[PDB]
């Protein structure tokens, strides 16, 4: 049995905004799981969540 | 000061002292309601508001 592709109509769109104070990082992302996004951005930036 | 006030006709000094009893309160009971909200994330780190 062969696989499949999702073909969700909306593509992967996101925006990341630094704040300029306290290394605050807004991440407006059209994902299903914001916890992973926050975790991976924190680990990449070397920041507490 | 009293040695100064009698040795200068145009140049005077002075002294004063005042007490302070300041009450702290509001109008009614519903004027002191105060809320807050605290989050803790998976890594030890806290967001308050």
């Amino acid at each position: 049995m062969g696989g499949q592709e999702h073909f969700y109509m909306e593509t992967q769109s996101m925006l990341v905004v630094p704040k300029g104070e306290d290394q605050e990082m807004d991440v407006y992302v059209s994902t299903q799981f914001p916890k992973y996004i926050q975790d991976i951005v924190a680990s990449t930036l070397k920041l507490p969540a | 000061v009293e040695k100064f006030n009698a040795e200068n006709y145009w140049k005077k000094k002075g002294l004063a002292m005042v007490p302070l009893k300041f009450p702290v309160g509001l109008g009614s009971r519903a004027a002191g309601q105060a809320a807050a909200l605290v989050h803790i994330y998976l890594d030890g780190s806290v967001l308050v508001t």
